[PDB]
């Protein structure tokens, strides 16, 4: 992709600039170019496809891109908010001592100040999604 | 009314047959290359479930056996082949005749001696007979000095070398040598090619644990009644990784086991009478092996450019030998009692009618005990030991076997047929200096075989692989399949 | 890891805490440990990464971790559940002779009594979705 | 081997299918058969698993199929129609000169007539999603 | 139909004992040999494999 996603960096957290489409287009551009090379290599070298170091390396970089995509989509589905921007989860923020300055701090600066909250939050967000869905089951039965 | 509905996150599983990850702490060679680091998590939780466990028909034990074997093979694979050494060597005749590799009828020996000569000899740490390697009954090692012509990388030049072989490693041509310099070849060269185990294999301990991949879990029996085969195990413990395993391969007795407990357990194969008897650690049973003498090691570069480690000893050292300490007499009494009370046993309840015994035949892989002492294999004849621990009335075992001792004579063999079901021959490089090993004894490998209510024969076995079923065995691998179906009234919208 | 799937085992069919999100997190754990080890091996061995049996066993478990994740998401999609806590269906249960005791039997016991139906049910659930897609298509034309 | 898509290929654009679940079924059949063989190969041959070229060809084939599956899902997520049939985007059709005959042309015939529009359309659809996304961000913030 | 055309050749080959060797009886199909030509007025012609 063009990596235009990070172009806004330095703009401050509240300066909009968030997007849900940037990773799909980066991955899609990647897949087309990588598949073309997988099919291009055999025009000169058909035996040594992963029998060499470069073969193994190309495997590793194609797989890494896929694993990364799945890690993020899987986590969002766990929280349920795959297409919801802000997502609106019901888990309260841990404490008042860690509040962002939306018109001063950037997302890079902010995220590095809350790395230890993500460790407790991920689990809370997942449970909130489970509780909401089991309540819907009871409502459908009623 | 009732629709199938599908529930996700369901706490249910089925039998898995997949590869496990190895994880270790020793990352000097094979660990960094093949294994995950040991996560260090040894915790477990219990479930209120009943599950069926079987040590022999297990995937966990099956992988332990096969993986230890393969990490051995991938270590020796790139080492120097010794086919360039399968040439006639010129060996000292006195030595090849003296230790039986060649024949002579000119020795015309005649011996008259007392037959009422059996002795009892005990040794312990506080004794000069150990420090000096001279206990009653210990003879010389039987090393044979041979010369041979070998070529290095210069090709058009060659040198003569001094190699001292153990007698167990040579064949030696027989008949009409009326002079000196007998003609010898390596014991297992001609039907095959011997490869050197050059990458320090067996020079240190190999310990690792197995971890289930995501979506899989290990279940374990946490009973005291687990006897290898248990249709309904009521105490089932859940974990992601196994206990740490010691991948040690010795016959008759297992050493350095992780399942060291203040209890005697006997696993019986459910369909057979082959068993693994753990020993009660209470008695601090230990084996101390010594290989006397200061060895010199001389690297030789041969043709391909790879190096072979020769043994130009030029000496006559005492035999390697092993000393047994700890309360052996009492540990054995418990084994016999444990067998008597065991649920699969319907033999004699008289402990004086239950005996340990060697397997018969002339086959050294079952009649001896093979201990890997830091890289050198040490086969040990154990009649003195068995006579002692049993307090056996020897009487008619022939004069050198009638003794009761807590130590046994042993010999070093460098060309070792491997333990797995391959038949492959490898060469074990010598260790420089002397060798001493102090190991714990944790298990006995034996069959229990009785046909009546008198004479039960705990027959020592050489199937080294059985030991892995004591190290693990109580583990089962399962797949988590968290999709369930169940009728309910809640039809979509 | 966590094994919340086993932690609730034995609680009966009228189960609490069906930790749906557990599959997403078990995938993440898999990726992280294997990726770290693959990055570690080249420190000493750069060539024989897949070319020695240890690396064929480790590649197989990496590719499989991706495939197992996808089999479950794909089956769930095949049955109409983008997210499945219970995701109710239109397919009736095969017969009244096989009804769980919600307050006595466990999921382990229950599932092992209906493996027979799972094979026939999987197909029925997929067929129901096919007809639902056809119905949506007719509505799109209208 | 469901062949659900090809089955309606000879009809008309304004006539049939628009099936989503068939891709999941195809992937599931593929993964299961590959897994059964991968479990089977070690029963006789453990050493030559990726070492020789046949195993690299099977690996590239599997990786390409996984990337393809995810490629379509990623494109749909960008457009939002992960599960929306017709999606309903707001980007105008490039010109009135190129119009389908819903009752005479098939989708195969049609798609081959718009290959030179897709190059511009994919980008335009993504740009439209981006502006809509920005508008939704501000509305959610308010 | 005629005879197959097989040629009986002897040679000295060494196995794993290296300093010991044996002579072997190998019968080749005629198309598998090259054979050196000129002034053999006795027996034992000198041949090599066709593609070595
Ligand atoms: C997950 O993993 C676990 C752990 O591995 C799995 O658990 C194991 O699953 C196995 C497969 O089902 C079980 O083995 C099978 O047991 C059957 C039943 O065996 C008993 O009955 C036999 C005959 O009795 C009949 O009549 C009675 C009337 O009351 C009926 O109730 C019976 O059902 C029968 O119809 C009897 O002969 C057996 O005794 C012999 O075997 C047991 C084995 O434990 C020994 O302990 C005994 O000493 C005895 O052994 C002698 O005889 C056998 C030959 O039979 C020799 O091989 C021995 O050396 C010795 O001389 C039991 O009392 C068996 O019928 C069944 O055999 C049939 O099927 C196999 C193919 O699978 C054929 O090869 C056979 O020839 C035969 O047709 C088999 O042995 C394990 O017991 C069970 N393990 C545990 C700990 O529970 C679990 O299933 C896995 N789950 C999944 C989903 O994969
Ligand atoms: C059952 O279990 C018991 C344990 O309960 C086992 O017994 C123990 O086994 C240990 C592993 O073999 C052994 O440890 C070795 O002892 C050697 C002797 O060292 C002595 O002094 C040191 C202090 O300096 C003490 O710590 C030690 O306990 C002894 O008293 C050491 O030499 C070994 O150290 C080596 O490995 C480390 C690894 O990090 C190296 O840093 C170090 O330099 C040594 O390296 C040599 O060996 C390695 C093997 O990996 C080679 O790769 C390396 O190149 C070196 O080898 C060369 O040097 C030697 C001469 O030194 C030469 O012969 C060779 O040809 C090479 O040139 C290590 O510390 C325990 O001592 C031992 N304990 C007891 C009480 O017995 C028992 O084996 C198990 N039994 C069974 C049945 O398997
Ligand atoms: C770790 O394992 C040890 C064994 O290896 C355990 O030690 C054993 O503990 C039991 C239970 O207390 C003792 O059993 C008692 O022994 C006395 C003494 O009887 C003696 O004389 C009779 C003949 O009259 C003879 O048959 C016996 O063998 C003894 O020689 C009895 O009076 C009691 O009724 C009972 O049987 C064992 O004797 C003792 N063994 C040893 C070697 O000391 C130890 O308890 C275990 N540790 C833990 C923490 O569980
Ligand atoms: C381990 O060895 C013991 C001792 O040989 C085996 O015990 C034997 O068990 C078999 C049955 O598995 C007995 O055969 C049956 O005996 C009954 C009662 O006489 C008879 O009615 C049957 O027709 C049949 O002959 C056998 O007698 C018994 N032998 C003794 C001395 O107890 C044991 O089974 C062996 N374990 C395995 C799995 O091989
Ligand atoms: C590999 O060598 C063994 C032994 O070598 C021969 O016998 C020794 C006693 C000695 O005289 C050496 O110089 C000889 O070369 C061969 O095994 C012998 O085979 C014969 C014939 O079957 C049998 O009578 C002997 O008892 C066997 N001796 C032993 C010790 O096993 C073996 O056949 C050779 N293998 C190959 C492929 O050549
Ligand atoms: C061992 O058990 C016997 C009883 O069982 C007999 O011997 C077994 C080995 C087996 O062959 C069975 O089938 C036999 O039936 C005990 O013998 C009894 O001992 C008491 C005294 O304590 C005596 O009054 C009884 O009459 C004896 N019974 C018989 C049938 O003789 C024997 O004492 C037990 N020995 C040990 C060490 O436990
Ligand atoms: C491999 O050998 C062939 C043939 O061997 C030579 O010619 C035979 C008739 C016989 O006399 C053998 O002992 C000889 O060694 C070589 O082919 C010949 O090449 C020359 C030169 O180009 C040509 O004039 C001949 O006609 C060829 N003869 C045949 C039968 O093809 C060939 O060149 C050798 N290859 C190499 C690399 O040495
Ligand atoms: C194994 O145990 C023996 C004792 O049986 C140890 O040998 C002693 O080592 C000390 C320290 O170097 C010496 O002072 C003693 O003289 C040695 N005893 C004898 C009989 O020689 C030995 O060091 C222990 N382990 C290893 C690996 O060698
Ligand atoms: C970065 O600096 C340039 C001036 O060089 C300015 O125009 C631009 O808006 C700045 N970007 C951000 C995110 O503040
Ligand atoms: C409370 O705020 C402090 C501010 O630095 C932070 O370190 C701490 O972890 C917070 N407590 C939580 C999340 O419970
Ligand atoms: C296993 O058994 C021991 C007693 O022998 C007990 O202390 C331990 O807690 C048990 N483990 C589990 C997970 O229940
Ligand atoms: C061995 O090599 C030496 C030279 O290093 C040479 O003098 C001697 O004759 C050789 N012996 C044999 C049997 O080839
Ligand atoms: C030794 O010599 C005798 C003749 O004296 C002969 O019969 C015998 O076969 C010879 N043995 C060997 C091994 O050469
Ligand atoms: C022993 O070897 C020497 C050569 O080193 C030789 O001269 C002598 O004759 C040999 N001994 C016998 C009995 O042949
Ligand atoms: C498991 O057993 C314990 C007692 O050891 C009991 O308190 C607990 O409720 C039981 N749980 C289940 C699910 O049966
Ligand atoms: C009907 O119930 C019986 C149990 O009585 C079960 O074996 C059978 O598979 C069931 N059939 C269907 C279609 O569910
Ligand atoms: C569970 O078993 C009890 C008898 O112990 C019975 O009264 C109850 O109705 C059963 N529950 C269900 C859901 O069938
Ligand atoms: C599945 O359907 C087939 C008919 O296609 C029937 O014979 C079989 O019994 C059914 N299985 C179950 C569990 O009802
Ligand atoms: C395809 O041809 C068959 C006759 O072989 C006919 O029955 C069917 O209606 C045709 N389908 C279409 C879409 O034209
Ligand atoms: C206009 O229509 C022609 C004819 O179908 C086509 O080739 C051209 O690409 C179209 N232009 C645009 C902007 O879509
Ligand atoms: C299909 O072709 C017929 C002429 O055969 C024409 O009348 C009809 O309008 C066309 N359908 C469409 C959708 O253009
Ligand atoms: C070849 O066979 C003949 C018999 O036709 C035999 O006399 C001769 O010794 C054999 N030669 C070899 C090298 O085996
Ligand atoms: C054969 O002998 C003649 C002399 O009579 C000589 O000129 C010719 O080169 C020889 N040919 C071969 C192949 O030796
Ligand atoms: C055939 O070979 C023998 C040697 O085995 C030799 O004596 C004889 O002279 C040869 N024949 C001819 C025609 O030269």
């Amino acid at each position: 992709g063009f990596l235009g996603f990070l172009a806004t960096a330095g703009s401050a957290m509240g300066a909009a600039s968030l997007t849900l489409t940037a990773q799909s287009r980066t991955l899609l551009a990647g897949i087309v170019q990588q598949q073309q090379q997988l099919l291009d290599v055999p025009k000169r070298q058909q035996e040594l496809l992963r029998l060499t170091v470069w073969g193994t390396k190309n495997l590793q970089t194609r797989v890494t891109a896929i694993e990364k995509y799945l890690k993020d989509q899987a986590q969002l589905n766990a929280w349920g908010c795959a297409f919801r921007q802000v997502c609106c989860t019901t888990v309260p923020w841990p404490n008042a001592s860690l509040i962002p300055k939306w018109n001063n701090e950037t997302w890079q600066e902010w995220e590095r100040k809350v790395d230890f909250l993500e460790e407790n939050i991920t689990a809370l967000l997942e449970e909130a999604q489970i509780q909401q869905e089991k309540n819907m089951y009871e409502l459908q039965k009623l | 009314t009732l629709y199938v509905t599908v529930f996700y996150g369901v706490p249910a599983w089925r039998n898995a047959t997949i590869p496990l990850f190895c994880a270790t702490k020793n990352r000097d060679t094979w660990g960094t290359t093949q294994c995950l680091p040991d996560n260090g998590d040894y915790s477990e939780m219990a479930l209120n479930v009943t599950e069926s466990f079987d040590a022999w028909n297990n995937t966990v034990t099956e992988q332990a056996i096969e993986d230890v074997w393969q990490l051995f093979e991938t270590s020796i694979k790139p080492c120097v082949k010794l086919s360039p050494l399968c040439i006639t060597m010129r060996c000292n005749k006195s030595e090849t005749d003296r230790w039986g590799l060649t024949k002579s009828i000119t020795t015309t020996a005649s011996t008259t001696s007392t037959t009422a000569s059996a002795k009892v000899d005990m040794v312990n740490e506080t004794s000069s007979c150990i420090a000096q390697d001279n206990c009653t009954g210990l003879e010389q090692e039987q090393m044979i000095s041979c010369k041979f012509n070998m070529t290095g990388l210069k090709r058009d030049k060659s040198k003569e070398y001094n190699e001292t072989w153990y007698s167990a490693d040579l064949v030696c041509e027989q008949g009409n040598n009326t002079g000196n310099e007998s003609r010898c070849y390596m014991n297992h060269c001609n039907t095959s090619v011997i490869q050197e185990s050059c990458d320090k294999h067996y020079w240190d301990a190999i310990r690792f644990r197995y971890c289930a991949p995501p979506g899989y879990a290990l279940l374990r029996c946490n009973d005291t009644n687990y006897s290898g085969f248990m249709p309904k195990c009521s105490k089932v413990v859940v974990s992601s990784c196994t206990r740490m395993m010691e991948t040690q391969t010795s016959t008759w007795f297992g050493f350095n086991g992780t399942r060291a407990e203040n209890r005697t357990y006997i696993y019986w194969h459910g369909r057979d009478n082959r068993t693994i008897i753990s020993l009660n650690k209470y008695y601090n049973l230990t084996m101390k092996c010594r290989r006397p003498g200061n060895k010199t090691v001389l690297p030789v570069t041969i043709m391909s450019g790879l190096v072979f480690h020769s043994q130009p000893i030029n000496d006559r050292p005492k035999q390697a030998w092993c000393w047994f300490g700890g309360k052996w007499k009492d540990a054995i009494k418990e084994v016999k009692q444990t067998i008597v009370k065991h649920p699969r046993y319907t033999g004699t309840n008289n402990t004086d009618k239950i005996n340990l015994t060697a397997p018969g035949g002339g086959d050294p892989e079952v009649t001896f005990m093979w201990t890997n002492c830091r890289g050198e294999f040490l086969y040990c004849k154990m009649n003195w030991f068995l006579n002692w621990v049993e307090d056996r009335n020897t009487a008619n075992q022939k004069p050198k076997e009638q003794h009761k001792r807590n130590y046994v004579p042993c010999h070093i063999r460098q060309i070792i047929n491997t333990w797995h079901k391959v038949g492959k021959n490898v060469y074990l490089p010598p260790r420089e200096g002397d060798l001493t090993c102090n190991s714990t004894v944790t298990s006995l490998i034996a069959n229990i075989d009785w046909i009546d209510g008198n004479q039960t024969n705990i027959t020592m076995s050489a199937e080294v692989a059985e030991l892995y079923r004591l190290e693990l065995g109580d583990y089962k691998l399962v797949e988590i399949t968290p999709i369930g179906l169940a009728p309910t009234s809640c039809k979509r919208y």
